RNA sequence: AGCACAGUCUUAACGAUGGAUGUCUUGGUUCCUACAGCGAUGAAGGCCGCAGCAAAAUGCGAUACGCAAUGAAAAUUGCAGUGACUGAAUCAUCAGAAUGCUGAAUGUAAACUACACCAAUUCCCUGGGAAUAGUGGUACUCCUACAGAAA
RNA sequence: UUACCGAUACCAAGCCAUAAAAAGAAGAAAAAAUUUUUUUUUAGAAUCUUUUUAUGAGUAGAAAAUCGUGGGGUUUGUGUUGAAGCGAAAUACGUGAGUUUUCGUGGAACAUCUCCCUAGUGCAGAUCUUGGUGGAAGUAGCAACUAUUCAAAUGAGAACUUUGAAGACUGAAGUGGAGAAGGGUUUCUUGUCAACUGUGAUUGAACAAGAGUUAGCCGCUCCUAAGGGAUAGCU
RNA sequence: AUUUCACUCAUAUUAAAUAAAAUAACUCCAAGUGGGCCAUUUUUGGUAAGCAGAACUGGCGAUGAGGGAUGCUCCUAACGC
RNA sequence: ACGGACCAAGGAGUCUAGCAAAUGUGCAAGUGUAUAUGAUUCUUUAAACAUUUUACGCAUAAUUAAUGUAAUAUGUCUAUUGUAGAUUUGUGCCCCACUUUGCAUACAAUACCGGUAAGCAA
RNA sequence: GAUGUUAGGAGGGCAAAUCCGCCGAAUUUAAGCAUAUAAUUAAGCGGAAGAAAAGAAAAUAACUAUGAUUCCUUUAGUAACGGCGAGUGAACAAGGACCAGCUCAAACGGUUAAUCCUUCGUUUGGUGCAAACCUUUCGACGGAAUUGUCGUUGAAUUAUUCCAUGAAUGCCUUUAAUUUGAGCAAAGUGAGCAGGAAUGCUUCCCCAUAGAGGGUGAAAGGCCCAUAGUUCUUUUUAAUUUAUUCAUUGGAAUUUUUCAUGUCGAGUCGUGUUCUUUGAGAUUGGAGCACUAAUACGUGUGAUACAUUUCACAUAAAGCUAAAUAUAUGUAGGAGACCGAUAGCAAACAAGUACCGUGAGGGAAAGAUGAAAUAGUACUCAGGAAUGAGCAAUUAAAUAGUACCUGAAAUCGUUAAGAUGGAACGGAUUAAGAGAGAAAACAAGUAAAGAGGGGAAU
């Protein structure tokens, strides 16, 4: 090396020309795969090829405000709107097992946009022209006269898409009722110096809760 | 042009004109009809066979016409009755005619060409 | 791009002193006018391009999207100038005004002929007459290359 | 883009740039950082100072994300709200902003400024410097502390 | 009708040798797109054959440069000869028929066209005449059933 | 003691370039004929125009400005009334890479300097790669195996094809008959000479067309040997 | 010691002379080079060397021109036509 | 001293990654629409166009091995202090000395932030 | 157990670009070299598919928490590893593509193996000319299975719906999409010039939802194929004629009362040691050996070994699974600021060919007459013939004659001119010859006659 530049440390030691790739397929495959989803949603019948998915908060303080789409309603989500998981993975609902509802606003979140969703489901009939009641917490279906004027009306994707979410990072205040005694760098402070022993009369909590 | 499915490439055009079967060569064998018989069997072009009667508009014998006698199309080549060239050893042969050259005037007919006649209108 | 070990397919053979030949590598064996002969080699015949071409090279380029903006304005801006269109080889002497904007009745009528009636009409014989002769065959390797033809712009 | 290059300059030039007693050889120094300590030393030390040896603890396995804080000095503060608000914000001396930097993208509020004088301000943050929080206390304002 | 010295070197014009240059390109290369295996129902590969005159390449398999069928549609032609005046000449498609000896090769072998064993086999008509030294089967391992023997 | 000769150095002048400087964003001059015509010019591009002064070696090395090539957009051209290329050239231009023309040949494409984009872009060398060709040079050389001669035939042509006569050789361990391995049609007949047969050649193991290999007893096939492969196992 | 106010020490030839002294100063990026040799003067080792090793300046290298018949280094003199 | 008998054609600082400097360009405390998505774009189309009201990179703050801490400081929309210094204002539209303003930058001085010392330390 | 020339079947081999296991280097870098790097790569062995593999948490996290796998952007050249040298190097969250989840292992049928397979017969109807194929079910026989198949995923008890039919009757019409094969498809073969021959040049016209390409005696939108565009046909897939009853025959799914709080993968986990692997560091995964568990209150993770203990997450040691992803292979399409016969694949051609090596293997050179050879050289003369020549002959052309487009240089021949005492060439300056040359290298205008070309005049 010579002169001052930074010192090298470029990883190309082993045989590298084999794990080169250069996507010339990218926007080939972008439409390609337009194309697919196009097809599918033209041949399921009008029926949308999105499922619903639940609101949910992202992990770690990084992204602790934020929300996103998670996988699946939990069972008590789905309960609450009336509809047994196997019941609702058939009508454009995703559902796991694996989450839990650890609060009332994600409980109450998600239960009202499943009913949202609910209320948009319109059934059709199986048995040529047979149209009768459903089975399982799913809504009900119509005739004839409304399968010839429902199918030709404009669907709904924004539910599907994620829930739009307004913050007012901007507020005001009356100046009579701010606390000008607050101190909170101190109080950030003491909460650190204090943490260990509260944790230790956690655990103490914990071993007299174990009785 | 707009058909992506069909190619427009030299190479690949030129290779299929110049080995192109004589099944598929029969169709390049084309040839313009006149006015009268374009009026009368409401083409514009057909394929020509050893016994039609054509005009030849292009080339040294741009006025000469008559009955065609043989068409071969590995050579893409029609000759016509009367276009006969001297050789150098003496003896008469046929001056080749590309059919592109030619209009035709007159057409027969026999037992194949009766239903030619049929799919062609 | 070339093939990726083109010229390189062979046997490296280079016994190069004492042969009173240069130290090139050699192809192998006898019976062929092939052996002996100078192998791969930036030099040899058949040997393989010094820097073989490869797919990797950088074929495209990003372009920031306001300076793209920013020159599809300019253009736009430019030809609203006489003299600039007039400079880039159109033959507008006898059209009106340069920022040229017709009645909405262009995209209702679909033939050809009345489109060539309306941009003679206009006062662009001139310039159809240059587009029409402006066409003939390419010089050069590009004609085998599917792009024959060199057809001025309108 | 390689008519411009400055090979195409000297191509008649026999060394192409590279000297006739010096040469270009392959590697005359060695690869890399071969030569640190022993031949490469002067250029190590006098470009890269502290490259050789190690100092402190390890870490074993980080996760960034917890610790993940950005800052915002006080003098930004009132930049955060439109022109027009904090026009109308400044004539009334019974309202105050309250300002919540995580929206925003701010964890921890850092003193480095000015803020103007007798403007109350209330900023509601995920940490708070002891400089920003008496500057803020200073104008009337007041910390809140969120997560 | 006669004149130049010879050789060596230089220049020009025309030629010889040679195959550069230019122009051509049924080729290559790269990228994108799509489909994806074959084989004991005998694969890939290798031999040997097949045309009127026929070496290679291409095609094909004792029906052997092609059969049948389907679409187009009447020549094959180097000579010969064969073809309608459309299952006929030639293309294209190709589903039916056929597909030599080998090769995993699998009866034993193998620089053998060598040697076995079991049904002697196959064709004719719908029980009587022939071809004949001449057809199929027989690997090793394993699975499911079955068998008669055993401690 | 004089005079003279004598540099690419010195002095005066001209021109080129480099550097720097002074300055700059629209009006009639002359001549030749005979008041009227004619002839030239009548300018204004800022990396530009006018003018001034000084200066000028250069390897390694650096930079700028230029000159070319394949291909791409843009513009706008040449081509059967002959394009590209090539040979010789030019009262041609540049300082120079080069550029542009003429004649001949050529017989189908070729430029773009308007501006830019791009690269497999410029050769005297690398005991460079491939191909072609020289002086050496009608030279070295066509040297083992004792040896040939006369006449005739064929043939366009005979030292080296055939026949006859002679002189000789191989000489019992043979250029003799059969021999295996290896070769594969070289065998035979007929024809034949483009190349080969290192001289000739009508010859030939060359070329071309046909033909030719007949087994119960000769061999293989069978047996087992040095040994090889495989089976059961076992790794 | 610092600071602020006053006074004022050639400045209209310049706090001595001379000066194609700003062709300056500084910053950034980077090439090549890092085998040297010769001449005068000085000098160490060596009998000495066109020997080995150093100091100053100038050259050769990197550079031609006129002269020294001849000559990489001597003298004159350095180079656009 | 080595290579070069001759001629023709080929023949060697290039491509990618990453960093910096330089310069041009756009925007600017922001900047870059990443993958992706949509659109009667879909020979030419593998490019162009676009992004229902916090993705990420770099920058916007440094310092410490690190729990961490984190930049005048509320007397006020004056925004540290000097010495030179570009530009500006006038008085003796174009020469000169005084005042006026004091960019960039250079040399210093100051505060303040992180770390370490030293003193105190509920 | 053995054995079947018993009945019915499977495996073997080829092919590899992507993919799955094993095995496994060194060159190289460190300017030496030994750990390290190259590299968990090359070579070697084995195994699959159109994708493979992974995959439904003994997972992350520490938060307001997420929720199978894979892949892209990023995290990130970061945490970390390392003669802490050279170098090496993840994971989580975040944004997206895609998005389906499931079953074996115990309970109950034990007032009925309720399950599965083999074989042989009948028939429920059908698309197909046919061949064949889709459906069809009464069985019976023979077995397998109790050393455990299926019914059941809890059971019973109340409260609503779904799934099939047998039979009879009428009933296979119509829009979009997608897709195979077929046809239809505008306008000049107008003057004139020069041509061997226009597709050229002038000029008169036209068609374009066709001015992509190719062919045609030269450069063609209007000569031909085709191209725009349309019209039928074909695979299915969204919308679309027609349902009526009768009937018990069960089955299933949604929701109240009690039990029973069950089960949950053993030489396995784990630990020690050794080797390897990893960024994984008092050991990341794997492997060998030794020891060898607990039972859900368990045991496994929470990136520093240990003891005591909270908390969170998950529920190992059994199995399946489509999507997004990759494709230097094969085949078939389409393209390109790619190469233009010493280039491009080795191979534009009779190329992995001829040829070389015992063999493993090595491996070329070689394209172009002309528009047309359906114009490939007729005839004569001289020669044995090859050949040559012509008063002869094809062609536009034979100095395009098959070693044939053009036809450079090296090298050689013929003619002409010049020079020539052991080099030749050259720089600078002229002179003498020999070639070419008029664009500055004199004569504008003027008047006459001869041929023309234009502009302004009705």
């Amino acid at each position: 090396v010579a002169h001052n530049n930074v010192l090298p440390n470029v990883h190309l030691h082993k045989w590298w020309q084999r794990h080169v790739r250069v996507n010339f397929s990218k926007n080939i495959k972008k439409k390609k795969r337009r194309l697919l989803r196009e097809k599918r949603r033209k041949a399921n019948g009008g029926t949308p090829i999105e499922k619903l998915h639940p609101i949910v908060h992202c992990p770690t303080q990084r992204y602790n405000f934020r929300t996103r789409l998670g996988k699946g309603f939990t069972f008590e989500e789905l309960k609450g709107a009336g509809l047994t998981p196997r019941a609702a993975q058939t009508i454009g609902i995703c559902y796991d097992k694996r989450r839990k509802n650890r609060s009332e606003e994600s409980l109450t979140k998600n239960v009202e946009r499943l009913l949202k969703y609910k209320n948009s489901l319109v059934m059709i009939p199986l048995k040529k022209n047979k149209a009768k009641k459903g089975i399982g917490g799913i809504p009900a279906d119509a005739d004839k006269n409304t399968i010839k004027e429902f199918r030709n009306k404009k669907p709904l994707l924004s539910i599907f898409k994620k829930e739009k979410n307004t913050k007012p990072f901007y507020e005001t205040i009356e100046v009579s009722k701010i606390d000008k005694e607050f101190l909170a760098y101190k109080t950030l402070r003491r909460a650190k110096l204090a943490e260990r022993r509260k944790n230790r009369r956690q655990q103490k909590k914990d071993i007299k809760f174990k009785s | 042009k707009f058909n992506k499915q069909k190619s427009s490439s030299r190479r690949k055009m030129r290779k299929a004109h110049f080995t192109a079967p004589a099944g598929l060569r029969r169709k390049i064998m084309s040839s313009k009809l006149s006015k009268e018989l374009r009026l009368k069997y409401k083409t514009r072009s057909l394929p020509v066979r050893k016994d039609d009667e054509v005009l030849i508009c292009r080339g040294h014998n741009h006025g000469r016409e008559g009955k065609v006698v043989k068409i071969n199309r590995k050579r893409y080549k029609i000759y016509v009755e009367r276009v006969t060239r001297e050789k150098v050893n003496g003896e008469s042969t046929f001056i080749g005619i590309h059919p592109s050259n030619v209009v035709l005037t007159k057409l027969k007919v026999d037992k194949n060409r009766k239903k030619i006649l049929d799919r062609k209108a | 791009a070339v093939k990726l070990g083109a010229g390189y397919e062979t046997s490296a053979e280079s016994w190069g002193t004492g042969r009173a030949v240069a130290r090139i590598p050699r192809v192998p064996g006898g019976g062929t006018h092939r052996a002996g002969q100078g192998a791969f080699g930036n030099m040899c015949r058949g040997g393989g391009m010094f820097n073989p071409t490869k797919i990797w090279r950088r074929w495209g380029r990003k372009v920031n999207l306001k300076e793209k903006r920013y020159a599809v304005c300019s253009s736009i801006a430019a030809s609203g100038v006489t003299s600039l269109v007039l400079a880039r080889g159109h033959r507008i002497s006898h059209l009106k005004e340069v920022p040229l904007v017709v009645s909405n009745d262009i995209e209702s009528l679909s033939k050809t002929k009345e489109a060539v009636n309306f941009l003679v009409s206009l006062g662009l014989k001139d310039e159809v007459n240059r587009l029409v002769k402006s066409k003939k065959i390419r010089a050069g390797k590009g004609k085998m290359r599917n792009r024959k033809y060199k057809i001025r712009n309108g | 883009a390689t008519r411009f290059k400055k090979n195409r300059k000297k191509r008649g030039h026999v060394s192409a740039g590279h000297g006739r007693v010096g040469k270009h050889r392959k590697h005359p120094g060695g690869r890399g950082k071969a030569g640190g300590l022993h031949h490469m030393r002067i250029n190590f030390d006098k470009y890269h100072p502290g490259y050789f040896g190690k100092v402190g603890m390890r870490h074993l396995n980080l996760l960034k994300n917890r610790t993940y804080c950005p800052t915002i000095n006080v003098d930004k503060l009132w930049g955060l709200l439109p022109e027009e608000k904090k026009k109308e914000f400044s004539e009334n001396k019974d309202i105050a902003p309250v300002i919540d930097v995580t929206r925003k993208g701010y964890f921890k509020v850092l003193g480095n400024g000015k803020l103007k004088h007798n403007q109350p301000i209330v900023v509601k943050a995920r940490y708070f410097s002891s400089v920003a929080e008496k500057k803020i206390k200073a104008v009337g304002g007041q910390c809140i502390l969120v997560a």
